């Protein structure tokens, strides 16, 4: 249909826009942090792992607008295996990152004297390993449970759950929807929800505008963080309890362009975690300035 | 050697004028901050006024404000304090006291018993 | 009267000594040194970074088998490293954590410490238990201790902030030497090779060459214009350079009386913390508060090379006796290694 | 005062003893520097590299 | 995700 | 290679025992006492060479390091206290003839160059003699402070129940003649935490409790870069 190919082409313009600028800002946000970070504060590692892990999320954003456009696999049975997996392993290991970060400036701020010890950057490593091996805990019975399967004359990679198959798919979605959602928005709020409510005493600098000033940056930073999270990751969460919960047609090309934009949107996140964590980085700032002069 | 000679004091009248000089050498004068002090008799050292590298940046303590004036002749590399409407408590031996480190904003120790970046004084004496 | 007759007199004197160098400084040594070839780009390289100290490092003295080097930091250790391997040795808490100098004794059986304890702390490295424990505590100082260097095992010239020097005995504790003249606080010491004198550099913004047996201060050397933060003798014993917060270090001769050279640039603006000559003493390497540390032609006054490898203020420096290698220390917890 | 007094003639017989020493010429000075210099250039480490197998820093 | 089901 | 791993071990070893003082170290607040001798700053919180007070609050304890034994030249010993969490600066505020002096050192504190990321805590200490001295007006501050004169006290001043109106406005002018300093530079670095207290006051550990944990908080910012 010429409706169709229009709209397929502007998925894969739209899953190529979010990977070039997944891809381009992550690598750039690594070599910065590599050659002139050199990793010495708990953030700039905290930064360098979710920049990791986002890049290697939208790594996944060509098999997919591949898969949209030939409307089948045509990688294998083990690429099905290695880029789903990655697809559900490095989505974890992002957001946990995202929730730890929310959680190390929760710290950093409201149990300060505590924070000496906990944001050393030792422990930051740890925590770090501890999030990546957390997450293998999905990633790797995910990399178990993806197979091929021929339907409708096409290949599709999708997850071979044990019987009761309908059971354990809406059951790994529920676990998605809370443990990489529902649970992450709960920290993340909190924790810097807490962290803003101490900041409003906190004397930034002195003056009664030049404070006020640095405070309000400090809660943009924040609502445009948490702002990002929501737009980005509950579309595609309320469209799977739509599709699981609710009739809907499954082929429309309403509801494909509909679907196609929220899982877009989720690596969007990604895409903008350069943008938020280090364009933001009031360090990576100073050491922008230093190297410009 | 870093020298630091001063002159220009002397006996003066109360509310009379009297202009300070101090002659540095041994040091480049347009790279430090310079001070003078005060040690009253009976007293300890007591600052006075300081002037930037430059000139722009000056401040005087309270008790001559309004009466003192410093200024400084980087290419003569001179620092002067003009004395006016003088009091009988500004009868002291008057110090130039050179900052110690260049370049720089802090000024340390110019008001010590042994500080070495500074003169041998002059002595004002405000009397009838 | 008599003061002001004392300090007239003293003036015809400094105006005789002043004359008496004019009369002496037929040339420079820029102009004697004119026609020999530059030293070249000199690129030393961080070959060891001994890492384990968790505060600013305040000093560091390399020991004369130059492979143990001892480093004295102000998180209340002196760590002392075999810095082939980046080993350590020795870690040894400190009664006081605030300390300014450290010494390697030559025989390798003994380091010092000090700083604002006022106190020079000398430590067993050789104990029949094998645990280094105070074997003496030098009180007597009034000021804090700034630099210290072992001539034996029994005797050690230390320098403090009280504007004095001392010579003390470890076995009796006592200072057998007490070298004044400094108005100053004297930063600095560097030993003589033979360890017959001594140049001290104070904040007087001047260096004093004192005799270690005799007890008085045979030569005052001026010219700086700022706190003498670091002295070195140059390796043959009849010069020495100075460092200083006037942005220049200066090499001045024993024999002459005078300043030979100023070593500065118009872009630098910040103190030299440290001082030390290479082997032949053609190289004189100075750490900087500009977080680096510049290698000077010590004939030519030509920067050789840039140690840009600290990210903060370069506390310390020193260069092996058998001249392989450069240790710097700095504000940044760590000790760098270059040749 | 006295102790000004003391200090001041102090620092007159130290100047009167810096002023009597036997001062050499700058230019001798400066040549016994260069000589040491370019006497021991050989065997300056850091002026002139040694290879790999004789640096134990490599 | 979201692209696999 | 025996020896080569028995020096390795003994390394490794001695690289446990300082990392876990190391981390002792950082759990400890350490602080720099300076003022000067009327300042009563021995009485502050009311627990040779350098003397050192450990207090505790809230389970945070606290090193305060009061430097005596020392001459009266401080430029260089000062720059040992690089990494300290706060300078406690104690001011006899009642001293008029010596809060020029006070002023003075406070500014080559703020504005030394290896000092001016540390944040100060001020203690304007002796405000009952300051008060009695005010009421009694036998000694003037604008005989040591001509705009005091021109001072008026801030809407912003919190005056205590029962303290006479010039009493505020000369405890209140030596506060803005130390944050006059204190806000000519080095705005975000380190900032001047200003206290009036007398001599029986009982809370100045928790005053300095507060301070160093705004100043904690502050650094933990810009180690997450938030600020």
């Amino acid at each position: 249909s010429a409706s169709s190919l229009a709209l397929a082409i502007a998925i894969t313009a739209l899953y190529s826009a979010v990977c070039a600028v997944g891809l381009l800002g992550n690598v750039l946000v690594m070599f910065g942090i590599v050659r002139y970070t050199k990793m010495k504060t708990a953030t700039n590692i905290y930064i360098f792992n979710l920049a990791l892990a986002d890049a290697l999320a939208t790594s996944t954003l060509p098999f997919q607008s591949a898969k949209y456009l030939m409307e089948t696999w045509p990688f294998g049975e083990l690429l099905c295996k290695a880029v789903l997996s990655i697809d559900y392993y490095n989505m974890f290991t992002s957001i946990f990152t995202l929730t730890m970060m929310s959680v190390d400036r929760y710290i950093a701020v409201c149990h300060p004297v505590k924070a000496l010890d906990f944001r050393t950057p030792a422990k930051a490593k740890l925590i770090n390993i501890c999030i990546w091996v957390l997450a293998s805990g999905v990633g790797v019975p995910i990399m178990v449970m993806a197979v091929t399967r021929p339907r409708d004359g096409a290949v599709v990679c999708m997850l071979q759950f044990p019987s009761p198959s309908w059971y354990w798919d809406t059951v790994t979605k529920i676990c998605v929807f809370l443990f990489a959602f529902v649970v992450p928005i709960l920290i993340i709020t909190v924790c810097y929800g807490l962290m803003l409510l101490r900041l409003r005493s906190v004397r930034l600098l002195s003056g009664s505008k030049e404070k006020d000033r640095s405070l309000r940056r400090i809660t943009r930073m924040v609502l445009v963080v948490v702002g990002a999270f929501v737009v980005c990751w509950a579309p595609i969460h309320i469209f799977v309890i739509v599709w699981t919960l609710v009739d809907i047609d499954r082929r429309d090309p309403l509801v494909v362009a509909a679907l196609h934009l929220c899982i877009a949107l989720g690596y969007a996140n990604s895409s903008l975690n350069p943008v938020l964590y280090a364009f933001l980085d009031e360090n990576f700032k100073r050491c922008f300035r230093q190297l410009c002069r | 050697q870093v020298q630091l000679q001063e002159s220009g004091g002397g006996l003066v009248q109360p509310g009379g004028s009297l202009r300070l000089s101090c002659a540095a050498s041994g040091f480049t004068f347009s790279n430090y901050k310079m001070n003078w002090v005060r040690q009253a008799p009976g007293k300890g050292l007591e600052w006075v006024s300081d002037i930037s590298q430059s000139g722009a940046s000056i401040s005087y303590t309270g008790s001559v404000k309004g009466r003192f004036t410093i200024s400084r002749d980087n290419a003569k590399n001179t620092l002067y304090l003009q004395m006016n409407s003088l009091k009988p408590e500004d009868t002291a031996v008057y110090y130039c006291a050179r900052c110690p480190a260049p370049f720089t904003r802090d000024c340390f120790d110019v008001t010590s018993t042994t500080y070495a970046y500074r003169g041998q004084g002059t002595q004002v004496t405000v009397s009838s | 009267s008599e003061l002001d007759q004392l300090r007239q007199e003293a003036e015809q004197l400094k105006n005789q000594i002043r004359d008496a160098r004019k009369a002496c400084a037929d040339a420079t040594l820029s102009q004697i040194t004119n026609n020999i070839d530059p030293v070249g780009r000199i690129q030393m390289r961080t070959r060891r970074t001994l890492r384990g100290h968790l505060a600013k490092i305040y000093a560091m003295h390399w020991g004369t088998d130059s492979r143990l080097l001892v480093s004295a930091s102000q998180d209340g250790k002196l760590i002392i490293w075999d810095s082939y391997t980046t080993n350590k040795v020795h870690a040894i808490p400190l009664r006081s954590s605030w300390v300014m100098t450290c010494a390697y004794a030559p025989s390798g059986n003994y380091v010092a410490c000090g700083g604002l304890d006022n106190i020079c702390s000398i430590y067993n490295l050789k104990t029949r238990e094998g645990n280094v424990r105070v074997s003496r505590e030098l009180a007597g100082h009034t000021g804090y201790l700034s630099c210290c260097r072992f001539l034996d095992d029994n005797q050690i010239v230390t320098s403090s902030g009280d504007t004095t020097c001392a010579l003390w005995d470890i076995e009796t504790g006592q200072q057998t030497t007490t070298f004044t003249g400094h108005t100053g606080d004297v930063m600095s010491l560097s030993l003589a090779p033979d360890t017959r004198l001594f140049v001290s550099g104070a904040c007087d913004a001047s260096a004093k060459l004192w005799d270690v047996r005799e007890g008085m201060c045979r030569q005052t050397f001026t010219g700086h214009e700022s706190d003498i933060n670091a002295i070195c003798f140059f390796p043959n014993g009849n010069a020495f350079a100075t460092g200083s917060d006037d942005a220049t270090c200066r090499l001045f001769d024993l024999r002459a009386d005078q300043e030979l050279m100023t070593y500065s640039h118009d872009n630098i603006i910040c103190g030299i913390t440290s001082v030390s000559f290479s082997k032949s003493g053609r190289l004189l390497l100075a750490g900087y508060d500009d977080f680096n540390c510049n290698v000077w032609d010590a004939l030519k006054a030509d920067r050789a090379g840039v140690l840009a490898g600290h990210d903060n203020r370069v506390s310390c420096l020193g260069v092996t006796d058998d001249g392989m290698a450069v240790a710097t220390g700095s504000w940044d917890s760590f000790l760098k290694i270059w040749n | 005062n006295t102790a000004s007094i003391a200090q001041a003639r102090k620092l007159v017989e130290q100047l009167k003893m810096e002023a009597n020493i036997d001062r050499i010429k700058v230019s001798k000075a400066a040549a016994d520097l260069m000589a040491y210099c370019e006497a021991h250039a050989k065997e300056d480490p850091l002026l002139t590299p040694v290879p790999a197998s004789e640096n134990p820093f490599r | 995700y979201x692209g696999f089901x | 290679s025996a020896e080569d791993k028995a020096a390795v071990e003994r390394s490794k070893m001695i690289d446990r025992n300082l990392r876990e003082d190391g981390e002792k170290a950082a759990r400890e607040v350490k602080l720099l006492l300076l003022g000067a001798d009327n300042s009563g700053k021995s009485t502050i919180v009311k627990q040779s060479g350098i003397f050192e007070t450990k207090f505790q609050v809230d389970k945070v304890n606290f090193h305060m390091f009061d430097v005596g034994g020392q001459r009266d030249e401080r430029r260089k010993w000062i720059q040992c206290f690089n990494d300290v969490t706060a300078i406690i600066f104690v001011v006899d505020s009642s001293d008029y003839n010596r809060l020029q002096e006070a002023l003075n050192l406070f500014k080559s504190i703020w504005n030394n160059r290896w000092l001016r990321t540390i944040s100060v805590i001020l203690f304007l200490n002796k405000q009952d003699l300051l008060a009695e001295k005010v009421l009694a007006g036998k000694s003037k501050i604008e005989d040591y402070f001509p705009e005091f004169a021109r001072y008026t006290t801030p809407e912003d001043a919190t005056p205590e129940p029962g303290e006479d109106p010039r009493v505020t406005r000369a405890k209140y002018f030596i506060r803005d003649e130390f944050l006059r300093i204190s806000t000519a530079s080095g705005d975000g670095r380190h900032y001047c935490y200003p206290h009036f207290t007398c001599a029986v006051d009982t809370e100045n550990a928790r005053r300095i409790f507060n301070d160093v944990t705004d100043i904690i908080i502050k650094m933990n910012l810009r180690d997450c870069g938030l600020f």
